RNA sequence: UCUCUUACUUUUAACCAGUGAAAUUGACCUGCCCGUGAAGAGGCGGGCAUAACACAGCAAGACGAGAAGACCCUAUGGAGCU
RNA sequence: CCUCCGCAUAAGCCUGCGUCAGAUUAAAACACUGAACUGACAAUUAACAGCCCAAUAUCUACAAUCAACCAACAAGUCAUUAUUACCCUCACUGUCAACCCAACACAGGCAUGCUCAUAAGGAAAGGUUAAAAAAAGUAAAAGGAACUCGGCAAAUCUUACCCC
RNA sequence: GCUAAACCUAGCCCCAAACCCACUCCACCUUACUACCAGACAACCUUAGCCAAACCAUUUACCCAAAUAAAGUAUAGGCGAUAGAAAUUGAAACCUGGCGCAAUAGAUAUAGUACCGCAAGGGAAAGAUGAAAAAUUAUAACCAAGCAUAAUAUAGCAAGGACUAACCCCUAUACCUUCUGCAUAAUGAAUUAACUAGAAAUAACUUUGCAAGGAGAGCCAAAGCUAAGACCCCCGAAACCAGACGAGCUACCUAAGAACAGCUAAAAGAGCACACCCGUCUAUGUAGCAAAAUAGUGGGAAGAUUUAUAGGUAGAGGCGACAAACCUA
């Protein structure tokens, strides 16, 4: 026979079926965001159309991305939007020669960073692209808070983002006592941030982490039937007496 | 055997007595702790990707240093998802056959009567 | 007492647990199923013990009393009316004792009879407004009663005497239960005076 | 021996069935209904062949196109293999090339 | 008890007590010759020697001096009509030796019956059969096959 | 190479209905004579009207 | 080859396999250094058998007894027939206080006593 | 071993009783000589022979049975190795 | 008359010649009734053997070979102490057989202990006859390798030389 | 007249619709189906190849948005086999069926059972009374090959012409395939029953409809356009690649064991010689006792020995006192 739904809609059906359906709405929308990452290992087309040689005709063009592969070391560290390129090449860049499977790997470096919001020094495996991105963003805090998940490409980066967002939303005693004005100054350096507190928790959470958080949220061990029955009976007694 | 129905009568009488005792116990446990299933457990998902009700086993040391317990795997490793879909499709095929056969039998019955 | 029959099993005038039925339908047997009219439990009127009228057959127009009802094949066996003859005592040197033996009848082959005029009549199940639920005749409109038949217990309750292992009604109905928030274990412990002072301790369930 | 020794049960056919008596009704519905409906829209059946005739390779290709995403795994594997075989047969083998 | 979860005993913990036991035993006749103080039982698999001793001395107040147990393997040789092996259940048998010099001989239950009450459902048909048999066995070799019915 | 014979049959009737049943065999006749009619010894000699 | 379909029992393996498998009997002790088995008296289920000398309740019933409509016992029914009368009386008298439900039969935690209900401390 | 073989015993054998395979088989009412012919005939031409039917042997023929020749060649069929 | 067998343990196997009934049938390479079986009933009883141990430090140079002289090399198969903790006890499992691996009731394969011909365990001939051919033996006049590729085989106990 | 024969209905198939399942108690990741104890390791990765290009070496459709049309167009490409879009267009909510199979068919299915395999894995066969079998009655026979009733008669592809007569007379070199050509002593076939092998386009031809227009959008058109009819087989390698499963045989190794009588003992990878290991030569056997055995005869038998148990190394590999040896006949 046939399935009622196509097999690619099954993930969405599970998302609306159970505890995932009880997950918060903003988290679910962020899960269904499906926005595209910035070109990193390929050059985008500048325009939607392009007049090609061999005929003076305007032809529509689209940029297709490269299936870059991310080892879990990238998730541990802070790379750019770049990973491994698993492709093929021709022997001497001519198609009439052998085709060989090639891998391109990024050049990784170990560097130290400071977070003004977190007031902590982290050692991260970094690359030149993300060093340049930090330079453009004027600070690690700005880079982490400005870059989207589809561009950070790191669970570590998303955890850092959630940490800073929670710090900003809470306005908690960040630095230490005896430095309230410095704490406030660091807080006001990032006003264009700090989404509400109950929304900043679910930032950078995978589906498994979200389901586990929601399951521990609704733990609520059962209440004895004794309390329910006594409440019902006393309400009945009050109703009968007041008449 | 002289009168074998005596054994059946006794067996079902003891079954009824056990039912009565279990009912009283269940009501008392619901009243005092709001629980059924006086054996604690949890819905888990084993190594084959199925959903099972795992009953607990009253150990003497905590689970995080229980060596034998930490060798059982309550998770998927999703090379099992294709097998899950195949089993689902097999179940669907069996159900479709059953419904179609019911339709055919009803049609024959109506054809005669 | 609890034996499951194959999905296509023939009900054949002998009980499924009988030796004759085991001989006739061994577990290896497979044959074409007989297809019967589907009748719900709330429109089967004729019960074991009432008088029916045979509309057709070898004897048409004679009244009789049903002696067995097989609901799995829409069968009602009429007592000694639709009969054929067979021998029962069988040996290799002498066989005799020819007896009449009834053959089953379908439920369209018989009709119910009302005790006023002893005529065939159709029955409709009209729900009485007094609470009970009985049959009603169509042509004349009388209450045809459910006939009294001996039960499957093989007993008569009036001529029943208590055995040495049968509990009497008085001490079988006497209420000794007082509801309480204590378990059977606590109650028997305290009733028999078992003293336990050391406590049960924490155990890890997982 | 191959023939049945008895005559098969006589098969009666009700020519004045509901279906047989109403066969063809509401055909020509476009011709004499101001073309609001096409007769091809009275056809009931599979989603990939309603108002479409097609070859066997064409039928397989169309079925995989229109309904091949919600097919069973073994059925879809069979369809892919059938399309492969039919391609090879209809494009490489036979007379008349 | 059987098919139940035992509470886990911890050192210094209370006594494990069963209030409505789930064990049923059969008193079987020995298939071989046994000492006069030996009583043979057929007990469930989960029952132990201590369990059976306590069972006997608590429910029947039978003084028990010794208990030995063994497991009898049921045959897995019979084939179904589909050539599927039919397994006779494995069971456990126990030999108990009585304590204070008592002896036990297995009783003879079935002998002896002597009853001649009135019957109608089956005895009437038995009288049928017997009378027909006693009246219809009057064949004669001197006749050579001619039916002995007609008066002529 | 694994097949046997079948059709184990017994050709004697028995008393299986009284073994367990709630219906009985309905009889139409009896076993013998309630009391044999002894005929007179000289019935042939007294075959006339009366004596 | 080996019999795949037969159930794996304690009679089937080598000498080491025998004696490790068991038949489902529950342990009543432990093994010490000299292979000596120490039995624990508390690990042996003690049969709680009552006195039946004056007990007038036979394992069967009389047929003269009359039928009754069945009514499975529920927590609501047990509460109604167990705590409702007393709490109604001490509410009508005005002494009922919602804070202390303990004197009506309820208990907050089930750890303190010996026969705890949810984890089912006892046997049967 | 042989000139140069012989005698006996056991097995096998043959007959009687019981149980009871396999390769093979287009159909066969299935002869010899000469000739012929896809070039080596039981079957064709010319002659000759010729009641039917078991059992035990033998191995000249049935280009005898077995294995879609391994030798040789061919295939824009393979594979191992250098 | 045979025994180069056998009895145990291990491993393997898992009720597989114990009783009763059916033997009308059915496998018995035929049969009686029991190894090529149907149903029911019954049995293997622990002392033998499995199933072990509270930590933390610490100790552990000198083979075995009758272990004594002597003699070696390939250099070896076995051990504690100190302090703390600890006073309940005999559970559970294997225990049968004419038996396992070889499609078989298969001249094959199968570890260890014990007597090495037995106190264990077994039967080469269904009956007859006395053909050929064939197989395994025994004996053989005179000759003694003349056989044959070759002393293959058999019988006797055997000298010398060569190649690798 | 034996063996047999025959039978409808279990079920199945393809659609449609609808998103579907799973704790009675107990046990089950250790040797699964095991009541009860102190290192807490852990998954995320471009398929390849057959095949086509008549070799092969770049290349060779197969991916998961309803249709249709643009369009097999633009494009790609040993510019060659072949590969091949998009913009744009527009895609009417409800109805429980069958010119499907009927026991060699239809699911492998009565069952993933029996059986085979160490394992992954492979994988069967089959049933038929009647309202009642609590009718065992007498009917229902008739029909394949194989036989029996009932062996045979000079001579010859088995018959045909005939004839008063079965034979005798006369005439006559089975069939299929393959070939220049076969009675060929070239292939295949014991025989019966059942199953078992021609699938479609461009363009033409015929027959209708309408007609400078045809067509139910798109397309064609200097009589065309629309519609229909008619049309291109079956079995078979040695291969290649991916992923699993295998060292209970065997090769080598690791751990911890065991065995080796007697005599000569030169001291001994010494000699004779048992058990034990191996397999020189002969004979038998060759569908055998045996998918490598038996009898005799032989080589070794305190060592580089033989051997029980558990473990390890695996196929683009392992292991090898190199035999292209062995890695479950
Ligand atoms: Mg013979
Ligand atoms: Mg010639
Ligand atoms: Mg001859
Ligand atoms: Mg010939
Ligand atoms: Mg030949
Ligand atoms: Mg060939
Ligand atoms: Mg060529
Ligand atoms: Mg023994
Ligand atoms: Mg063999
Ligand atoms: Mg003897
Ligand atoms: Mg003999
Ligand atoms: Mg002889
Ligand atoms: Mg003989
Ligand atoms: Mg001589
Ligand atoms: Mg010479
Ligand atoms: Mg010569
Ligand atoms: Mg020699
Ligand atoms: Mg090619
Ligand atoms: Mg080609
Ligand atoms: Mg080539
Ligand atoms: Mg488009
Ligand atoms: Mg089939
Ligand atoms: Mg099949
Ligand atoms: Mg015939
Ligand atoms: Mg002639
Ligand atoms: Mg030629
Ligand atoms: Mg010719
Ligand atoms: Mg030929
Ligand atoms: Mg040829
Ligand atoms: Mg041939
Ligand atoms: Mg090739
Ligand atoms: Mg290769
Ligand atoms: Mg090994
Ligand atoms: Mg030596
Ligand atoms: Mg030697
Ligand atoms: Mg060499
Ligand atoms: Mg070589």
């Amino acid at each position: 026979p046939l399935h009622k739904y196509p097999v690619w809609l099954w993930k969405r059906l599970q998302l609306r079926e159970g505890i995932c359906s009880r997950l918060p709405g903003h988290y679910l929308r962020s899960l269904e965001e499906e926005r595209t990452p910035t070109p990193v290992h390929y050059r985008p087309h500048g325009a939607k159309f392009k007049i090609n040689p061999k005929n003076g005709q305007r032809e529509r063009v689209e940029d297709v991305p490269i299936p870059i592969y991310f080892p879990p070391e990238s998730q541990r560290g802070l790379w750019g939007g770049e990973g491994w390129i698993l492709g093929q090449i021709y022997a001497n860049n001519d198609k009439l020669s052998k085709r060989l499977k090639k891998v391109w790997k990024p050049q990784l470096f170990e560097r130290e960073f400071y977070s003004e919001i977190l007031d902590k020094k982290f050692t991260v495996t970094v690359t030149m692209r993300t060093l340049d991105l930090i330079d453009e963003a004027y600070g690690l805090d700005f880079y982490i808070l400005k870059t989207p998940k589809e561009d950070l490409c790191s669970k570590f980066g998303m955890d850092l983002k959630r940490g800073m967002l929670l710090r900003l939303a809470r306005q908690d005693p960040q630095l230490h006592p005896e430095d309230p004005e410095r704490r406030a100054a660091i807080y006001d350096k990032y006003k264009e941030f700090a989404i509400p507190e109950e929304e900043a928790e679910w930032v950078g959470l995978t589906l498994e982490e979200a389901i586990e958080k929601q399951r521990l949220l609704e733990e609520k061990d059962p209440v004895p039937l004794f309390k329910i029955y006594v409440a019902e009976l006393i309400q009945q007694l009050q109703q009968q007496a007041l008449s | 055997m002289p009168s074998p129905e005596r054994l059946d009568k006794v067996v079902d009488s003891m079954d009824a007595l056990d039912k009565v005792v279990q009912e009283r116990e269940d009501a008392l446990r619901l009243l005092q702790t709001g629980q059924e299933r006086a054996r604690p457990g949890a819905w888990r998902r084993d190594i084959f990707g199925r959903i099972i009700w795992h009953k607990f086993k009253q150990w003497v040391i905590p689970w995080h240093l229980n060596k034998r317990y930490n060798r059982k795997r309550f998770f998927a490793l999703p090379y099992v998802d294709h097998f899950l879909r195949l089993e689902r499709e097999k179940r669907a095929r069996i159900k479709a056959r059953k419904e179609n056969l019911e339709r055919k039998k009803a049609k024959i019955l109506l054809k005669k009567f | 007492s609890k034996v499951t029959l194959p999905p296509h099993y023939r009900y054949g005038m002998s009980p499924p647990g009988s030796v004759a039925d085991k001989r006739k339908n061994p577990p290896w047997i497979r044959r074409r199923p007989v297809v019967v009219e589907p009748i719900s439990d709330e429109d089967w009127y004729l019960f074991c013990g009432d008088t029916v009228e045979i509309l057709e057959g070898k004897d048409a127009g004679k009244q009789g009393k049903v002696v067995q009802v097989i609901r799995q094949r829409n069968w009602v066996v009429v007592g000694g009316l639709n009969t054929h003859y067979r021998y029962i005592g069988k040996t290799m040197d002498y066989r005799g004792t020819m007896i009449p033996s009834e053959a089953p009848l379908l439920h369209r082959q018989v009709k119910l009879v009302d005790p006023m005029d002893r005529k065939p009549t159709e029955i409709e199940w009209r729900f009485t407004e007094a609470g009970e639920r009985v049959r009603v005749s169509t042509r004349s409109g009388r209450i045809i009663p459910k006939p009294e038949f001996p039960r499957a217990d093989g007993i008569v309750p009036e001529t029943w005497i208590d055995g040495p292992k049968d509990t009497s009604v008085e001490d079988a109905l006497e209420r000794t239960y007082v509801p309480c928030l204590k378990t059977l274990q606590e109650e028997v412990m305290e009733a028999m005076g078992i003293k336990e002072t050391r406590k049960y301790k924490k155990v890890y369930w997982y | 021996i191959g023939i049945r020794l008895t005559l098969p049960p006589p098969k009666v056919v009700d020519r004045w069935n509901e279906k047989r008596a109403m066969f063809g009704v509401y055909d020509n519905i476009g011709i004499l209904g101001n073309f609001e409906k096409h007769p091809k829209e009275l056809i009931r059946g599979p989603i990939w062949l309603r108002g479409w005739k097609g070859n066997e390779l064409q039928r397989c290709i169309r079925k995989r196109k229109m309904v091949g995403s919600r097919m069973f795994a073994d059925d879809l594997h069979n369809l892919n293999k059938r399309i492969r075989y039919l391609y090879k047969h209809f494009n490489r083998h036979g007379k008349f090339r | 008890a059987r098919n139940v979860v035992y509470p886990l005993y911890r050192l210094g913990g209370p006594q494990l007590r069963v209030f409505r036991t789930n064990f049923f035993i059969q008193l079987v006749r020995p298939g071989v010759a046994q000492p006069e103080d030996t009583v043979q039982f057929r007990i469930p698999m989960e029952m132990t020697r201590v369990d059976l001793r306590n069972y006997l001395e608590g429910i029947y107040n039978v003084p028990v001096a010794a208990v030995r147990t063994r497991v009898q393997h049921g045959s897995n040789k019979r084939r179904d009509h589909r050539n599927v092996r039919i397994k006779k259940p494995d069971y456990k048998v126990a030999y108990v030796q009585l304590a204070h010099g008592q002896t036990f001989t297995f009783p003879d239950l079935f002998p002896e019956k002597d009853e001649s009450p009135e019957g109608s459902a089956a005895d009437d048909l038995y009288s049928m059969l017997e009378e027909e048999r006693q009246q219809r066995q009057s064949s004669d070799p001197r006749r050579g096959g001619v039916p002995s019915w007609f008066g002529l | 190479t694994e097949k046997e014979f079948m059709q184990h049959a017994r050709k004697a009737g028995l008393v299986i209905p009284p073994e367990k049943s709630d219906r009985s065999i309905h009889l139409a006749c009896t076993a013998g004579i309630f009391d044999a009619y002894v005929p007179p010894e000289g019935d042939a000699r007294i075959s006339s009207l009366s004596k | 080859g080996a019999d795949r379909m037969s159930k794996w029992t304690s009679k089937r393996g080598p000498r080491s396999f025998r004696g490790r498998k068991g038949r489902g009997a529950k342990g009543i002790g432990f093994l010490t250094s000299g292979w000596r088995f120490v039995q624990i008296k508390e690990m042996v289920p003690e049969f709680v058998v009552p006195d039946l000398t004056g007990f007038k309740l036979k394992p069967y019933v009389s047929y003269l007894a009359p039928e009754s409509e069945e009514t499975p016992l529920t927590a609501a029914q047990l509460f109604s027939e167990a705590v409702a009368p007393a709490i109604e009386k001490d509410f009508k008298d005005g002494t009922f206080d919602p804070d202390n439900l303990e004197k009506y039969g309820f208990e907050p935690t089930q750890e303190g006593k010996l026969f705890q209900l949810y984890p089912r401390n006892f046997l049967r």
